[PDB]
């Protein structure tokens, strides 16, 4: 019949062959056009195991987005290894578009339709499709932006939630808008305070289903490169680094409500020219920002968290923002898919 | 919160026998448990991981079985070189350890007493040392007497690791006194009680007497 | 082969700071969690924290939060443990270690050689070495015991040999004890034929590298 397999996938997109924006440009040669009327077939009485943490689709997407970035966002200087590389570094238009991943002949994608499927285990409602949904390849840490939302309940996905070395992917039901704007390197981002606190209350409540009736604490990153200790992302081709202390700095007892004790949280940000690459070990330097107002607005649709360990602590659990491996970003979207080969 | 509780405190099995060590988890942890061997002064050594997988290079006499809350390490054909403390682990949490020793026939200690040297005394302190050599089992009572007064709280003991060839222990007890107190008394005695001795053995000397 | 080489022993006063290094080789440094574990005398292993070298993400055991930091240098593939506001019960062997597999970060197959960090108000001091002289009542044609008392040194460790390594059988060198004074002491003893006491020289060789003290002590019947 069929069985789990790894194969070379292809991508599909609605890219504009005329557009100068770099995702469009890449997708014009890397991908085919989307199918106007894609077919999805329910597999009656079929049960299948998935593992979002060992899904090779993720790796294929990762290598593609690496290629997109490499040929799109050229640094003035690269220090990959000990050798320094000088080159042209123009400002570009850079705004993600959805990319779909599809199986070639002889292979198929199975799709789990179970509500709040955690990404690992038996799916009861399976369908087959030729392509995934359209995934914007948004590169960020701490907050997942412009991603998919859970239908009904906040959903937690972790390879082992009690293993403090494992990332915890959180998917929200309601998005929280984050509005950013740009010493020409000084910038800042706003989130609605009431909305963000209601979210944390609900995230806390969900975490208690795994960790028990305990106090849930959100705290800032314990360390690492700036890309992961801040919410880093890009807007208008520029690399933003935003301090999220104002977002992760609260203690939620079992009886706590957002109502306890402007309605705006302002996050201080900086636009950096010197950055650590996510694709690759090494440093890249870009040109300063062009004069004028730089603005972008995104929806927070998920979080990347870690949890503190400890051999002794009852009473509370502490969670901190994390990320850095963009494969986890792709996983947050690809968790419900797996590739199979046909007889 | 996870607690890993090991038992027994000590396993004593004759050479060639099987040692069975247990580790209980306070909540279900699937197969996510490992075991280590630790000898004093050496780096801990991975034996078993994922409850049952033998680590590279580990002798086949080591095996593991476990799931959920119960975990066991078994050592068949027990060898003197397996004498060590064994720890179970669940991610960052470690159990308290279980000691494994070889069980052998009872062997009485040979006992020796050593007076303080002249050089030490000239500096204001007297150390008196009592040696128990090559005995089994490890449990022994060593009592210092000074002019027949039992001394307590002024001595420290040290014990060697079980010997790989004869499976015995040796033990030292060191009594520390000021020079002034040492010179106030005549008879210094170490009294040893042990399973291999039908009655306690006392070794003694008189201060200032060859 | 996967290999970790750590920096040398450290001795510190309470309130001081220490940095221990861990040089990695034989594998892809950025693809594995690197764990830091300590073990204090008579205690089980204790997790300090971990670092993921690709971007330096970390996790610190709660009891060390506020005085522990873990970093790395990707060019030399060396990890560092920075541990401050030290207390006496921080006295332990400190290790870096790595798991069996990338997705088994806790099952520690590969360990550095360890770094002793001693924390005490005591100051470095070499031992006094005193004789444990063979008894004048040693059984004729039987077995005698003699030894060396290696007293009042700091920090660990001390090594002891007999006759420059030529005498090894019958030797018991005991684990050190820590005295209420804050100094260590141990004894080394050996049993030999009583008939040898008049003809064989017996010398204990004591090395205390922390104070650069070496002692050769001849022990004979008083
Ligand atoms: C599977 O599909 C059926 C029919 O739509 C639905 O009633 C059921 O809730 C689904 N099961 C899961 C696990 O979501
Ligand atoms: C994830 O969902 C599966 C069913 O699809 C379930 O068997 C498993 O227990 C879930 N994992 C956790 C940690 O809840
Ligand atoms: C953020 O909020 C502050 C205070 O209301 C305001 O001054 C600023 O213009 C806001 N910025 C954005 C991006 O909305
Ligand atoms: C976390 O918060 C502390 C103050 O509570 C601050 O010193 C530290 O810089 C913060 N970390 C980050 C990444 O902002
Ligand atoms: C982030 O904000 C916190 C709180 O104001 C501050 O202590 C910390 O220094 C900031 N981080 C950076 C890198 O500026
Ligand atoms: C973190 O919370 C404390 C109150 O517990 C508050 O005083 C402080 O302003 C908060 N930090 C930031 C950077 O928002
Ligand atoms: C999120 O989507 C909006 C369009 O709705 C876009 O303008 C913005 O740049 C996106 N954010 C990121 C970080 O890609
Ligand atoms: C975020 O998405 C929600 C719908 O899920 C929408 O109401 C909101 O306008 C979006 N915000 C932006 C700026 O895209
Ligand atoms: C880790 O997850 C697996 C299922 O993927 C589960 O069987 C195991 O019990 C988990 N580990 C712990 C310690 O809970
Ligand atoms: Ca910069
Ligand atoms: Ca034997």
């Amino acid at each position: 019949v069929w069985r789990d397999a790894d194969t070379t996938l292809f991508c599909a997109s609605d890219a504009k062959a005329y557009e100068t924006e770099k995702h469009n440009v890449w997708a014009t040669h890397a991908c085919v056009p989307t199918d106007p009327n894609p077919q999805e077939i329910h597999l009656d009485n079929v049960t299948e195991k998935f593992n979002m943490w060992k899904n090779n689709m993720v790796e294929q997407m990762h290598t593609d987005i690496i290629s997109l970035w490499d040929q799109s966002l050229k640094p003035c200087v690269k220090l990959t290894g000990g050798s320094a590389i000088t080159q042209a570094c123009p400002k570009v238009s850079f705004e993600p578009i959805p990319i779909h991943y599809c199986t070639p002949a002889g292979f198929a994608i199975l799709k789990c339709k179970d509500e709040g499927f955690n990404g690992t285990g038996l799916c009861k409602n399976v369908s087959t499709v030729q392509c995934t949904h359209g995934i914007k390849p948004v590169v960020s840490t701490q907050l997942l932006l412009n991603g998919s939302l859970a239908e009904k309940n906040i959903t937690i996905r972790s390879e082992n939630i009690t293993n403090n070395a494992k990332i915890i992917i959180v998917q929200l039901v309601q998005p929280v808008t984050i509005k950013c704007i740009r010493d020409i390197r000084q910038a800042h981002c706003n989130v609605t305070r009431s909305r963000w606190n209601k979210t944390l209350q609900e995230v806390a409540e969900k975490l208690r289903t795994y960790f028990g009736n305990k106090t849930i604490i959100f705290a800032n990153s314990s360390g690492g490169d700036l890309e992961i200790t801040t919410h880093s992302f890009n807007c208008g081709g520029e690399f933003f680094y935003c301090n999220t202390s104002g977002l992760f700095n609260s203690t939620w007892y079992v009886n706590s409500t957002w109502n306890d004790t402007n309605d705006t949280i302002t996050l201080p940000c900086r636009i950096k020219q010197i950055i650590n690459m996510w694709q690759r070990a090494g440093q890249a330097m870009y040109a300063p920002p062009i004069p004028g107002v730089i603005k972008c607005e995104s929806n927070i649709t998920g979080l990347l968290l870690t949890r503190d360990g400890g051999k002794d602590n009852n009473v509370n659990e502490t969670f901190r923002p994390g990320g850095g491996d963009m494969r986890d970003n792709w996983r947050s979207e690809l968790y419900k898919y797996k590739v199979v080969e046909i007889e | 919160e996870i607690v890993m509780t090991q038992s027994p405190v000590t396993v004593s099995v004759s050479r060639g026998g099987t040692a069975t060590l247990s580790c209980r988890a306070s909540q279900g942890v699937g197969s996510d448990v490992a075991w280590y061997q630790h000898k004093p002064g050496q780096t801990p050594r991975l034996l078993i991981y994922g409850a049952s997988t033998r680590a590279s290079g580990v002798p086949e006499r080591f095996s593991g079985s476990g799931f959920h809350v119960d975990f066991t390490l078994s050592i068949s054909g027990l060898q003197p070189e397996d004498v060590a403390i064994y720890y179970c682990q669940q991610y960052e949490t470690f159990g308290q350890g279980t000691k494994v020793e070889i069980k052998r026939t009872v062997a009485a200690p040979s006992v020796f007493i050593f007076p303080p040297s002249d050089e030490q005394l000239k500096s204001g302190t007297a150390s008196v040392v009592c040696l128990l050599n090559n005995f089994y089992p490890r449990e022994a009572k060593v009592q210092w007497k000074v002019d027949n007064a039992l001394q307590s709280g002024n001595s420290q003991e040290s014990v060697t690791e079980q010997d790989s060839k004869d499976s015995t222990y040796s033990l030292s007890s060191t009594l520390t006194l000021s020079k002034a107190d040492y010179e106030k008394h005549k008879v210094y005695a170490c009294e040893v009680t042990h399973q291999g001795l039908s009655s306690p053995v006392t070794k003694s000397f008189n201060r200032g007497e060859c | 082969q996967v290999q970790f080489v750590q920096s040398g022993a450290e001795v510190k006063k309470p309130g001081a700071s220490v940095r221990v290094s861990c040089e990695a080789s034989g594998y892809s440094f950025t693809d594995y969690v690197l764990q830091w574990i300590r073990q204090a005398p008579g205690q089980r292993p204790e997790w300090m924290g971990w670092i993921k070298p690709e971007r330096g993400a970390v996790s610190y055991a709660p009891q060390f939060q506020g005085r522990l930091t873990l970093t790395r240098d990707l060019y030399t593939e060396t990890a560092y443990m920075h541990f401050k506001n030290l207390r006496s019960d921080d006295t332990a062997i400190y290790y870096c270690a790595r798991g069996v597999r990338r997705d088994a970060s806790w099952w520690l197959q590969f360990w550095g050689q360890g770094t002793l960090v001693t924390v005490s108000s005591a100051s470095t001091k070499g031992p006094s070495v005193f004789p444990l002289a063979p008894s004048s009542k040693s059984t004729s044609g039987g077995t005698a015991a003699l030894g060396c008392l290696v007293k009042d040194y700091f920090p660990e460790p001390v090594t002891v040999s007999w006759n420059s390594g030529a005498l090894t059988s019958g030797v018991h060198t005991f684990p050190a004890v820590l005295q209420s004074s804050g100094l260590y002491s141990l004894s080394s003893v050996v049993t030999v034929p009583s008939s040898s006491l008049g003809t064989q020289t017996y010398i204990c060789n004591v090395n205390h590298k922390p104070s650069n003290t070496k002692v050769d002590k001849k022990v004979e019947p008083k």
